């Protein structure tokens, strides 16, 4: 890598996860600014962290405009940086400091219709995202959204194995994952989506649960609870139990009042039980609620 | 269903084949290698394929560990006595990557029984991760196989064992198969693996999708097939018990066909 630290002045903390902590920098040469994330290697017995392992070697390779882009990855014996393009705030603050009396429609649109690129993207190069939330979805100053926050990644194989089932957080995470489903697939980064649209036009979480089972419990009030029509195979799944209660499907202009039918209609082919009939982000880019896109 | 990509598959199938081409080692590393050969490396890898059945490991692990090992070798000399550090690194990294649960650093320097320190397997990972770049993402032949699998009619689990079983068997060999890419082994052994359990052969489908025939897979068919026919007679025999669990249908017991006539 190009890269040494030597060239990077810190500027201030702007967040911190578990294997480290990240700063805004600028380098002192080319005058760009960064975000640096420290992941300290000395402090590890395991070595390289698996989390880190996956998020270079994944977005080395995934150039979009709509996925925040790694720059660098500068390994001492000790720490580990990871050089990433700086964006000055995610959708979460940007929906509760901001977003008060709502997010514009158009900038909905634009957002999603981003996201959906971004997300289209790695599916094409096999690589699910697996923590699509408003927290790891960074906007800037022209009005460009990132994916972002790529550790929990995962390049898959087609068709897919069996992979790890603590994965999405829980808001995000689709029923196939809640129910124990020996495979998952693009469906569950379509899901997640999902909630971030309806999340945006509210500016509350769809789906707010306390445990898995809260979580699938809130789902089939809104949605209904899902039988064998809606979702063949749904009650032979490992976590399905008969003494689900049985919740009726509420009209999709209840969920979401203020979403008009375009937009009801796109999430409604978000949130799919049946993954294999929930829409796939390169079809949703096509669909009717984007044709005034900016 | 969703399960098989179906919007997707095709990108990745492109996109694989791109990657195959930059992941690829050099074919003729081996010559250049002072110390080590290609007898050297197939004892290397049997011993892997070991360390993956001892630790229960996906086969992809295998296969991504080998892909590290000889693009690592291609650009670095490494003495005998060191050969096996490298390989353990490489088994480290490909678990991490594509385990849900890796085995721990200390497994692995108790599987080459302290002939190497933690501190070595954890400085050599460092050395491997430079040398790839963090390129670890790497095409495999397995990951051809799965998607050639979906062109069955119908699926048959003897035809998807035995073509894991003989793609496998390429692992050890640098010679010849250093030379074919991940897409290609795949392709042979996937006809191979029909033509002996069903008599079929590659279908046109496979000819649609891969734009490969027969008439480009010869060159490799003919190499596999040779080693199909040698395999009881090989000095590496870790993958033929494998594959004579019956997890893997005991495919490695079936009798590989006299001729192709191809
Ligand atoms: C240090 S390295 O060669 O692994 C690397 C990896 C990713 C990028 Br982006 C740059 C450099
Ligand atoms: C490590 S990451 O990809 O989540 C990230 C977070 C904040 C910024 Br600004 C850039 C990159
Ligand atoms: C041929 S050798 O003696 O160098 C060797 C290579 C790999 C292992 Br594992 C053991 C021994």
């Amino acid at each position: 890598g190009p890269g040494s630290m030597e060239n990077f002045q810190k500027v201030e903390k702007i967040g911190e996860g578990t294997y480290g902590v990240v700063y805004k920098a600028r380098n002192k040469l080319t005058g760009e600014v960064v975000a640096l994330k420290k992941i300290r290697l000395d402090t590890e017995t395991e070595g390289v962290p698996s989390t880190a392992i996956r998020e270079i070697s994944l977005l080395k390779e995934l150039n979009h405009p709509n996925i925040v882009k790694l720059l660098d990855v500068i390994h001492t014996e000790n720490k580990l940086y990871l050089v990433f393009e700086f964006l000055h705030q995610d959708l979460k603050k940007f929906m509760d400091a901001s977003a008060l009396t709502g997010i514009p429609l158009p900038l909905i649109k634009s957002y999603l219709f981003q996201l959906l690129q971004g997300l289209a993207f790695c599916h094409s190069h096999r690589v699910l995202h697996r923590d699509l939330k408003p927290q790891n979805l960074l906007i800037n100053t022209e009005g460009a959204i990132k994916l972002a926050d790529f550790g929990l990644a995962r390049a898959f194989g087609v068709p897919v194995r069996t992979y790890t089932h603590e994965v999405v957080t829980l808001w995000y995470r689709a029923p196939e994952i809640l129910l124990g489903c020996k495979y998952y697939s693009t469906a569950v980064d379509i899901w997640s989506l999902g909630c971030i649209f309806a999340e945006m036009v509210t500016r509350r979480a769809l789906f707010p649960g306390d445990s898995e089972i809260d979580q699938l419990f809130r789902i089939f009030r809104t949605l209904g609870t899902p039988d064998e029509v809606v979702w063949p195979g749904v009650t032979s799944m490992p976590d399905y139990k008969p003494s689900f209660p049985k919740w009726a499907r509420q009209d999709f202009s209840k969920v979401v009042p203020p979403l008009d039918e375009d937009g009801r209609s796109l999430l409604s082919q978000m949130l799919h039980y049946d993954p294999n009939k929930r829409i796939s982000a390169k079809a949703a880019l096509a669909h009717p609620f984007f044709q005034d896109v900016t | 269903g969703v399960n098989e990509v179906p919007d997707y598959h095709e990108d990745i199938h492109t996109y694989l084949r791109e990657m195959e081409v930059k992941c690829k080692p050099k074919v003729g590393y081996m010559k250049k290698q002072p110390d080590i050969t290609n007898s050297m490396r197939a004892i290397l890898v049997d011993w892997l394929v070991e360390v993956g059945e001892e630790y229960k490991l996906q086969n992809e692990t295998l296969h991504l560990a080998v892909n590290y090992i000889d693009r690592f070798l291609s650009s670095m000399s490494v003495l005998r006595g060191k050969l096996q550090l490298v390989g353990t690194a490489a088994m480290l990294l490909a678990s991490k990557f594509e385990e849900i649960y890796p085995p721990e650093v200390a497994e692995f320097v108790y599987i080459t029984d302290d002939t190497y320190t933690k501190k070595q397997v954890l400085r050599m990972e460092h050395l491997v991760l430079k040398v790839l770049a963090f390129d670890l993402a790497a095409p495999t032949i397995n990951q051809f196989l799965t998607q050639y699998f979906l062109h069955q009619q119908p699926a048959n689990c003897k035809v998807e064992s035995l073509a894991m079983f003989l793609g496998e068997l390429s692992l050890i060999d640098a010679d010849p198969y250093l030379k074919y890419l991940p897409s290609v082994i795949a392709a042979a052994a996937f006809h191979l693996a029909l033509y002996t359990v069903t008599g079929q052969s590659w279908p046109e489908s496979l000819v649609q999708k891969t734009g490969y025939t027969l008439e480009t897979l010869k060159p490799c068919l003919l190499d596999l097939h040779q080693t199909y026919l040698r395999a009881p007679q090989h000095a590496q025999q870790s993958i033929r018990e494998k594959y004579k669990n019956s997890k893997y249908h005991g495919v490695s017991l079936l009798n590989p066909p006299e001729t192709l006539n191809v």
